[PDB]
């Protein structure tokens, strides 16, 4: 059985780092070598493994988590970093051991006229633990007074358009990023292959 | 939450709001100044309503947070900016006045047409028609009629529009604490709670006034020069010790001596340095003229051109059915997106110009990391000073021998230094009185020290003292001679170009001490200086996050303005000059006037 990684990487629509989207893959064959070969190809970092000898041990879940971010945030998905990304969206731990995948897509997810498919948090009250997933649309009360469920004064939207458009700088086009956990619990080995 | 926490928190929503609309905006007029249509008109109306509807309701919304209760500074200028009343201070009434004044004088300025008596039908605009004969012609009788039809027949147009708009002006100025309106203009160099840079309005007179003290003796001197030159072509139109008539100064209101040349070149068997007919000999094209401007900023240590800029900017004219607007301009839309628009042509003018241009490029990439609010120049006269020193180094001998467009063999002699020295002159010190006599005729009236009925009687006593320039025909109070000029009826400050001109210099002076140029001033070529480029970095990327005085003191070590590089840069002509003058008049008498007999 072949790792469905296909389903990841080469998907019509990435989701939003705000709503970051994860594929457990188990019980399969993985050759992490037949996909670092690919054409379209960038941001390629592990974090406690190596991918020189990727495929030659054993896991026992292998989580795939994939979403669309600008340039300049990629350095965002990485342990112990800060920003709008790593605190509000998705966040890494410091012991994060696997691999941080990313490559420019503003062939696929720009637009002229400006794509606004993709959002992520702007404000929340406190920071993400690792691996967090926030999709609430409460609006976020930065005075005193409440809300009410609208926006207002001292009271905004959480979420915030990208609205990639291809004549954007590169640290402003739209980059899918694909982030591999590499789990090691006490239980069989599930997911390994050449 | 404290107040100050509740600002930073609506200025981090204003910043990735305005960002969006700014650049949708600026797409839509980019748009139709590379591709005039007619639905590009209402895309660019569209996309510019939706911006300025955004900064109407950004600014209220702003106007909610106490400036005194906020101490970070950073925070307090990006407020401080956005809650900027302007117009909005009025009742609707007036600000829907002052609006229709406005438009119906840029244009009547820009439609206003004259036609040659005893033919209604052949009449002429100031662009291209009136221009064309103020700027080549040598008749002394169809300069006069360009010079007085213009001002007689838009001029008086303007004056009642202008009065109107004066009164309105105070009103929105002194509704926003300000003493006039033109203390509202000197608040672009206003800095205050920063100990040791701090600058009040009131300084900025009093430092135009005083260094343009010390330009007197170098402008008399070129006074001199020109009115003997010109005297000799004119006997019988110039007096030896008078004042110079206005309608013989190279355009329509003796702005630039440029145009004088001809008559006044020192020494008329030397040409100029002109490599034009090397580059198209070497083949060189719109791309070669920006890859070797982008080569003069590597070669200082700043960065090459975004791949944007080459795919998304049109350095050439589009041609045939596809037309645009072909002045040149840098343009910064934001979010990474750098572009310089140009209809560039195989000549040294364009050469120099992309130069400039892409200095106006290198700034605003400087700056793309400041907050928005933040990303301009530190006043009103930096950019364009940044713009002008590139095109001084990349304009010299030594510059234009390493990159294989003047000869080797050629060599410069110092009658070519005089008159290149000289060319300068006519533009660049030419302009310094017009400027700064203008600009205080125009303080003057918003604070009121020159009633209605002697606007025009002071403006020509200011012209014959100041600038030493008459009026050929006099002019009764029905006429407005300064609204003929584009930046007044347009309602534009005009001190930014005294304050950049001097800017330029200490910029170019302390560029060039940082690259160990050795000699005269002028034939400094910063090329290849990292220390240089370096230096002025420090400077380009603050944007206005920081007072002007202290991003100043960045590149020349000094906290102010100051006129001694400026004359350091014409002391080679100045001494020329004086020896020149050594059989002549020096200075001018008021009371001589062209209709005087
Ligand atoms: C310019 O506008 C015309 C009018 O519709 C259009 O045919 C043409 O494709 C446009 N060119 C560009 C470069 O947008
Ligand atoms: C001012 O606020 C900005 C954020 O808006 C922060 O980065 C900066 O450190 C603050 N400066 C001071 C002196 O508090
Ligand atoms: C601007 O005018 C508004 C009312 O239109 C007022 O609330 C605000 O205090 C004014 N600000 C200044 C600086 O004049
Ligand atoms: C700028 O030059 C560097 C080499 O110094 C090069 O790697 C880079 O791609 C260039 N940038 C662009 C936009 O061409
Ligand atoms: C700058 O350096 C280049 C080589 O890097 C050289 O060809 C050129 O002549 C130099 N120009 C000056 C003014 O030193
Ligand atoms: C130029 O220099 C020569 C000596 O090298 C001198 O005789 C001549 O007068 C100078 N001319 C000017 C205009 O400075
Ligand atoms: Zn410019």
């Amino acid at each position: 059985n072949l790792c469905p990684f296909d389903e990841v990487f080469n998907a019509t629509r990435f989701a939003s780092v705000y709503a970051w989207n994860r594929k457990r893959i188990s019980n399969c064959v993985a050759d992490y070598s037949v996909l670092y070969n690919f054409a379209p190809f960038f941001a390629f970092k592990c974090y406690g493994v190596s991918p020189t000898k990727l495929n030659d041990l054993c896991f026992t879940n292998v989580y795939a988590d994939s979403f669309v971010i600008r340039g300049n945030e990629v350095s965002q998905i990485a342990p112990g970093q800060t920003g709008n990304i790593a605190d509000y969206n998705y966040k890494l731990p410091d012991d994060f051991t696997g691999c941080v995948i990313a490559w420019n897509s503003n062939k696929l997810d720009s637009k002229v006229g400006g794509n606004y498919n993709y959002l992520y948090r702007l404000f929340r009250k406190s920071n993400l633990k690792p691996f967090e997933r926030d999709i609430s649309t409460e609006i976020y009360q930065a005075g005193n007074k409440p809300c009410n469920g609208v926006a207002g004064f001292n009271c905004y939207f959480p979420l915030r358009s990208y609205g990639f458009r291809p004549t954007y700088g590169v640290g402003h086009q739209p980059y899918r990023v694909v982030v591999l956990s590499f789990e090691l619990l006490h239980a069989p080995a599930t997911v390994c292959g050449p | 939450s404290t107040i100050e926490e509740q600002a930073k928190t609506f200025l981090d929503k204003f910043n990735h709001e305005a960002e969006d609309l700014f650049y949708q905006s600026s797409l839509a007029s980019w748009n139709y100044n590379t591709n005039i249509t007619e639905e590009n008109v209402q895309n660019m109306n569209n996309a510019g309503d939706k911006w300025s509807a955004f900064l109407k309701e950004q600014s209220t919304l702003a106007q909610m947070y106490p400036l005194q209760e906020i101490q970070n500074l950073t925070v307090k200028l990006q407020l401080q900016a956005l809650q900027q009343n302007g117009s909005s201070v009025l009742s609707e009434d007036k600000s829907k006045r002052l609006n229709t004044i406005l438009n119906t004088m840029s244009t009547i300025y820009s439609t206003g047409k004259v036609c040659n008596p005893d033919n209604p039908q052949e009449c002429l605009l100031l662009e291209p028609g009136l221009n064309e004969i103020m700027a080549n012609s040598l008749d002394y009788n169809e300069r006069l009629w360009a010079w007085e039809s213009w001002r007689s027949e838009v001029g008086k147009q303007l004056r009642p529009l202008y009065e109107e708009y004066v009164v309105l002006k105070n009103e929105m100025a002194r509704a926003n604490h300000y003493e006039d309106y033109g203390d509202y203009w000197r608040g672009d160099y206003e800095v205050n709670g920063v100990d040791g840079y701090d600058y009040s309005r009131g300084q900025l007179i009093e430092d135009v006034e005083h260094t343009f003290e010390e330009i007197k003796p170098l402008y008399e001197h070129l006074h001199a020069y020109v009115r003997a030159k010109l005297m000799n072509a004119y006997p019988s139109y110039i007096s030896p010790i008078g004042c110079l008539p206005a309608h013989l100064l190279g355009d329509m209101w003796g702005r630039f001596w440029t145009n004088l040349y001809s008559l006044t070149v020192p020494f008329g068997q030397k040409p100029n340095i002109d490599v034009t007919d090397a580059m198209v000999d070497q083949a060189w094209d719109a791309q070669r003229i920006f890859k070797e401007a982008e080569k003069f900023f590597v070669s200082v240590g700043l960065p090459n051109m975004t791949q944007g800029f080459w795919e998304n900017s049109m350095l050439t004219d589009p041609g045939n059915v596809q037309k645009a607007v072909c002045h040149p301009t840098a343009w910064d839309l934001g979010k990474g997106d750098f572009r310089i628009l140009m209809c560039t042509k195989v000549t040294m003018d364009d050469f120099l110009t992309a130069h400039h241009e892409m200095g106006h490029i290198q700034y605003d990439m400087a700056y793309a990391a400041q907050p928005f609010l933040l990303r301009n120049g530190a006043n009103e006269g930096f950019h364009e000073a940044v713009g002008e020193i590139m095109s001084l180094s990349a304009a010299t001998p030594k510059h234009l021998k390493s990159i294989g467009l003047l000869s080797p063999d050629f060599q410069e002699d110092n009658e070519t230094e005089i008159n290149f020295l000289l060319k300068q002159a006519l533009t660049i010190v030419g302009t310094l009185p017009f400027t700064y006599m203008l600009e205080k005729w125009r303080w003057m009236v918003f604070k009121g020290e020159i009633p209605k009925d002697q606007w025009m009687k002071k403006w020509w006593e200011m012209k014959r003292e100041i600038v030493g320039v008459v009026e050929p025909v006099p002019h009764d109070e029905t006429y407005c001679d300064p609204a003929s000029l584009f930046h007044v009826s347009n309602d534009y400050s005009f001190i930014r170009y005294y304050t950049r001109t001097l800017y330029q210099f200490q910029f170019q002076e302390a560029l060039c001490q940082a690259a160990k140029h050795e000699g005269p001033l002028h034939k400094c070529d910063i090329s290849n200086s990292t220390e240089a480029g370096q230096k002025l970095f420090n400077m380009l990327r603050l944007g206005k996050s920081e007072p002007w005085t202290l991003a100043l003191e960045n590149v020349v070590g000094a906290k102010n303005m100051n006129v001694r590089p400026l004359l350091n840069y014409f002391e080679p002509l100045f001494t020329w000059l004086k020896d020149q003058n050594k059989n002549s008049f020096v200075g001018w008498s008021t009371d001589w006037s062209p209709y005087a007999d």
